[PDB]
C-alpha cells in the first residue's frame, strides 16, 4: 500500500548495509545486500533509459537529490557501486517525473 | 709506519687533506666576491647592498627580497622610495 | 579665487616634478619656487611643507645622531590636509615634549595630549630604584627577595 | 594488522582512506561538494534585485556545483543496462548469473 | 592534493 | 597610480576586517576590489565595463 | 683580519645609517600617499559635514 | 493491511546492517563476529581530560541536572581493528550519537541566561557527530571560498588545514579539545602571514660577518643556507 516509500527505505537500508560490510570486510554480507536491492522494479527499470538520456532541469534535480542522499563519489572502476548508484538515480528520476521535487526551503 | 689503531687518522687524512686546496680556493673566491661587492658599493648603488648577505636582488624595481616594489610606478618629490 | 587656486595647484605639481627630477641630493636648485609658494600659502591658508622638506633634505645628507626623526615626524604631520595632529611643544624648559591637538583627541587612545618627553630618560640608579619600588608596590607579591637556599659562605652574596 | 588511527591522523584518513572492497575515488574526494547556502544565497540575491517570495521561488533552481557524475554511467552505458537486465531477470545475480556482464565491465574499467 | 598529505 | 593602489589596499583591508568568510558579500566585494586592482591604470569610464 | 674588521666596521656603520634613513623615507612616502588619499576623500564629504547626531542610514521603524 | 511489508528486506533476506545487528538477530553473516561497543563508549557525558586539572576524569558541571557518567575513550584497544574507517575510529574518542548531557528547559529564560553566561550552545549540546562526507563537504566549500578570496596567498592551505582539523575533531561539540589540536596550524598561519608581509614589503637585516668557528671542523662541509 506504500510500495514507493517501502522500496526507497529498503534501498537506503541496503546501501548502509553495503557500506558497513565494506568497512568491515564482509563479502558475504555485501553481496547479500547487492542481491537484495530491489532489482525487480519495473518502474525503475523503465525509468533507467529515460534517466540515462535526460538533460537539463530534471537531470539537475535528480543529481541534487542523489548528492543529498549519497554525496560520496563512488569508484569509477567498481561496477556494483556504479550499478547501485544508477538504480537509485533511476528510482529518484521515476519519483520526480511522477511528482516533481521541490527542493527549496522557500515555497508556497 | 701505520697500524690498525691509526685507522681514524688514516681515514681522516686521506679524506681531508685533498679538500684543503678546495677550502683555500673557496676562501679566495669569497674574499674576491667581497672585494667586488665593496668596489661596487664604492662606485655607488641606487639601493644599498648588504655585504655579508647571500644575495642582493634589490634595485629600482625590486625589493630586498626579490619581489616588485610597491607604489613604484610614479615619481616622488624626495626621490627614491628607499 | 578659483583661477589662482588651480594655478597654484599646477605650480605645486610643477615644483614636485622638478624636485623629483633633480633628486633629494640636489635640492638647492628649486629655490625658485618658494617665492611663489609662500605667497600661495599666505593667500589660501595652505601649507606645502616647504621649510620642513628642505630641512629634512639638508639633514639627511649630514645626519644627526637622532637620524632626523623629529624632521621626519614634522614632515609627516605637516603634509596632513587638515593640519598636524602631533607637534613638539615649545618650552623654556630643558626637555621638549610631544603634544597632541585637542580637536583630534577623540581619535587616539590617550587620557591627555602629553605623550611624554621627546628624548629618552637618562640612566640613573635613583630612577631605576624608584621604578622597581613602584612595580613591587603595585604587584604586592609576598615572596620577592625570599632566598630558600643560599650557598653557605662567609661572603654575604655567593657568586654575584 | 589494522592498527589504530590516532586523532591527529584523521584529516589524512578522510582524503587517503585505507583499502576496502568498495573504495571511493580518493582523487575526487576533494571534489565532492553540496552547498547548504545555495538557495539562501539565491533568495538573498533575488530579494536584493527586488522580487517577491513567489517570484523568487519560481526562479529558484537546484545547485549545479555538486559532486561530478561518474563517467562510467556515460561510457559503460550499454554494459550497465545489460547487467541491470540480467539482475532484474536473475534475482540480483544470485549464484553467479550476471558474472559475464560484471566481468566484462570490470575488465573494461580496470585493464589488468 | 594538498602539501600536508605528504609525510615522507 | 600609487595613491590609487593605496586606496584599494585600504578598501581591501577594511572590508576584510569587517566581513568574515561566512559573510555572503565577502566574495563579491573582494572580487570587485580585485577588478579595481586589475584596472587601476585606467579611467572610470573604462573601469566601469570591467568592474560591473 | 684586523684590517678587514676595521674596514667592515666602518662600512657597517655607514650602512646602518643609510638603512635607517631609507626605512624612514619609505615610511614618509607611505604616509604622504595616505595624506593625498585623505585629501581626496574630504572632497566627498557633503557641505556642512556629517550629521553626527543621527544614524547615516535609518534601517527600520521605531514605533 | 500490514504496515511496512516491502520495507524490511534486511529482515526478509537475512542482511545485517552492522555486526551488532548480526549478533542480535543471529544472522551470522559476519565472518569475524562482533566485539560490542560498550555502553561507556556508546554514550556518556563530557569530562575533563587534563592532568593539570583537579577534577580530571570527572563529568562537566552544568546549571541543569545531568548524568555524571562519562564517555570513556578506548585506551587499551585491540591489535586488530579491522574497520579503520572514520566511522569506527571516531567511536574511540567521541560517541556517534552525541553526549547525554543535553537539557530540556522548563522555560525560555533559563536558556537565554545559560547562553548569555556561556554555558549552552545547541550546536554543542543538541547534536550528533559529523560524518566523514559532511566533514569533507564543509572542508571543500571552505577551500573553494578561500581560493576565491585570494589564490596568491601562502597561508591558504594552512588556514584550510586548521579548518579541516577542527571539522575532523568535531569542534562543534568539543571546541576546547579541537583547538588543542588545531592551534598548531593557526600558529603556522600566523607565521606565514608575517613571512608573506616581509616578502611584499621588502624587509631585510644586516647579517654579520662569518664567525671564526662557523664550521666545527676544518674538514667539515659548510652547507650554504639562504
Amino acid at each position: 500500500s506504500s510500495p514507493h516509500m517501502d522500496r526507497l527505505l529498503g534501498d537506503l537500508k541496503l546501501l548502509a548495509a553495503y557500506d558497513s560490510a565494506a568497512g568491515w570486510q564482509e563479502p558475504k554480507a555485501m553481496e547479500s545486500a547487492f542481491q537484495s536491492l530491489s532489482w525487480d522494479d519495473a518502474d525503475v527499470l523503465k525509468a533507467l533509459p529515460q534517466y540515462l538520456n535526460c538533460r537539463g532541469e530534471q537531470k539537475r534535480r535528480v543529481d541534487f537529490a542523489y548528492a543529498a542522499l549519497c554525496p560520496r563519489p563512488v569508484d569509477e572502476k567498481d561496477p556494483k557501486q556504479t550499478l547501485m548508484s544508477l538504480w537509485m538515480k533511476a528510482r529518484l528520476f521515476s519519483y520526480d517525473q511522477k511528482h516533481p521535487f521541490v527542493l527549496s526551503p522557500f515555497a508556497a | 709506519s701505520t697500524s690498525p689503531g691509526l685507522a681514524f687518522a688514516n681515514l681522516t687524512l686521506l679524506l681531508d687533506v685533498p679538500q684543503l686546496p678546495a677550502i683555500w680556493a673557496v676562501n679566495a673566491w669569497r674574499e674576491l666576491n667581497g672585494l667586488f661587492t665593496e668596489m661596487k658599493t664604492l662606485a655607488g648603488t641606487s639601493d644599498l647592498l648588504y655585504p655579508s648577505n647571500r644575495y642582493n636582488p634589490q634595485n629600482e624595481k625590486t625589493n630586498r627580497m626579490g619581489r616588485p616594489r610597491k607604489y613604484n610606478h610614479g615619481e616622488w618629490m624626495f626621490g627614491n622610495s628607499y | 579665487a578659483p583661477h589662482q587656486r588651480a594655478a597654484c595647484e599646477q605650480l605645486h605639481s610643477e615644483y614636485k616634478q622638478c624636485l623629483a627630477k633633480n633628486g633629494r641630493t640636489h635640492f638647492s636648485a628649486c629655490t625658485d619656487f618658494h617665492s611663489k609658494l609662500r605667497a600661495c600659502e599666505n593667500m589660501l591658508g595652505t601649507s606645502y611643507c616647504i621649510d620642513e622638506g628642505i630641512n629634512l633634505m639638508k639633514c639627511t645628507k649630514n645626519p644627526d645622531p637622532s637620524f632626523c626623526a623629529k624632521e621626519f615626524v614634522a614632515m609627516r604631520e605637516c603634509n596632513r590636509p587638515q593640519g598636524p595632529h602631533l607637534v613638539l611643544s615649545s618650552s623654556p624648559s630643558s626637555p621638549p615634549h610631544y603634544e597632541l591637538r585637542p580637536e583630534v583627541k577623540h581619535l587616539y587612545n590617550v587620557d591627555s595630549t602629553d605623550l611624554g618627553s621627546a628624548v629618552a630618560p637618562v640612566r640613573s640608579k635613583e630612577q631605576l630604584d624608584r621604578v622597581a619600588d613602584s612595580l613591587k608596590a603595585d604587584l604586592n607579591l609576598p615572596g620577592y627577595g625570599h632566598i630558600p637556599y643560599k650557598w653557605e659562605s662567609l661572603r654575604p652574596n655567593p657568586g654575584a | 594488522a589494522a592498527s589504530t588511527i590516532p586523532i591527529s591522523q584523521w584529516p589524512s584518513l578522510l582524503y587517503a582512506p585505507p583499502s576496502s572492497p568498495a573504495n571511493p575515488a580518493v582523487e575526487a574526494l576533494p571534489e565532492m561538494q553540496f552547498d547548504d547556502l545555495h538557495y539562501p544565497r539565491q533568495m538573498l540575491l533575488c530579494r536584493g534585485a527586488g522580487y517577491s517570495l513567489e517570484q523568487c521561488n519560481r526562479m529558484a533552481q537546484p545547485d549545479a556545483r555538486v559532486t561530478p557524475e561518474n563517467p562510467a554511467e556515460k561510457l559503460l552505458k550499454e554494459e550497465a543496462v545489460a547487467a541491470i537486465a540480467c539482475l532484474s531477470q536473475r534475482e540480483g545475480g544470485k549464484d553467479e548469473q550476471c558474472r559475464y556482464y560484471i566481468e566484462r565491465m570490470y575488465k573494461l574499467a580496470n585493464k589488468e | 592534493a594538498s602539501p600536508m598529505l605528504f609525510t615522507d | 597610480v600609487d595613491a590609487r593602489e593605496m586606496k584599494v589596499d585600504m578598501y581591501e583591508k577594511l572590508f576584510k576586517q569587517a566581513a568574515d568568510l561566512e559573510n555572503p558579500c565577502r566574495m563579491p566585494g573582494v572580487a570587485y576590489l580585485r577588478c579595481l586592482r586589475d584596472t587601476l591604470t585606467e579611467t572610470q569610464s573604462a573601469r566601469r565595463s570591467s568592474c560591473l | 683580519q684586523g684590517i678587514k674588521t676595521v674596514y667592515a666596521s666602518c662600512r657597517y656603520r655607514k650602512l646602518n645609517e643609510r638603512e635607517i634613513i631609507s626605512d624612514r623615507y619609505t615610511w614618509l612616502h607611505e604616509r604622504m600617499l595616505e595624506d593625498e588619499v585623505e585629501r581626496v576623500l574630504l572632497e566627498q564629504v557633503p557641505a556642512g559635514g556629517f550629521d553626527k547626531t543621527r544614524p547615516g542610514l535609518l534601517l527600520g521603524p521605531s514605533t | 493491511s500490514i504496515l511496512g511489508a516491502e520495507a524490511f528486506p534486511e529482515l526478509l533476506s537475512k542482511v545485517p546492517l552492522n555486526p551488532q545487528m548480526d549478533e542480535d538477530k543471529h544472522f551470522n553473516k559476519y565472518k569475524w563476529g562482533n566485539e560490542p561497543i560498550p555502553v561507556n563508549r556508546r554514550t556518556g557525558s563530557r569530562m575533563n581530560s587534563s592532568i593539570y586539572d583537579n577534577r580530571n576524569h570527572e563529568a562537566v558541571r552544568h546549571p541543569w541536572s545531568t548524568d555524571a557518567r562519562t564517555f570513556h575513550p578506548n585506551d587499551n584497544p585491540e591489535a586488530d581493528r579491522i574497520n579503520t574507517q572514520y566511522s569506527n575510529m571516531v567511536s574511540d574518542s567521541f560517541p556517534e550519537g552525541g553526549f547525554s548531557d543535553a537539557p530540556r528547559f522548563s522555560s525560555n529564560w533559563e536558556r537565554l541566561l545559560a547562553y548569555h553566561h556561556g554555558l549552552y550552545s545547541p550546536e554543542k549540546f543538541n547534536s550528533t557527530t559529523k560524518t566523514a562526507d559532511e566533514i569533507r563537504l564543509a572542508v571543500n566549500d571552505f577551500a573553494a571560498k578561500v581560493h576565491a578570496d585570494d589564490p596568491k596567498n601562502a597561508c591558504k592551505y594552512l588556514m584550510i588545514e586548521e579548518f579541516k582539523c577542527l571539522q575532523s575533531a568535531q569542534a562543534r561539540i568539543d571546541p576546547q579539545g579541537a583547538a588543542t589540536k588545531c592551534v598548531k596550524w593557526f600558529n603556522e598561519w600566523r607565521q606565514c602571514a608575517w613571512d608573506q608581509e616581509k616578502m611584499v614589503k621588502g624587509y631585510n637585516y644586516i647579517e654579520d660577518r662569518r664567525a671564526r668557528k662557523h664550521k666545527p671542523y676544518i674538514g667539515a662541509p659548510d652547507l650554504q643556507y639562504s
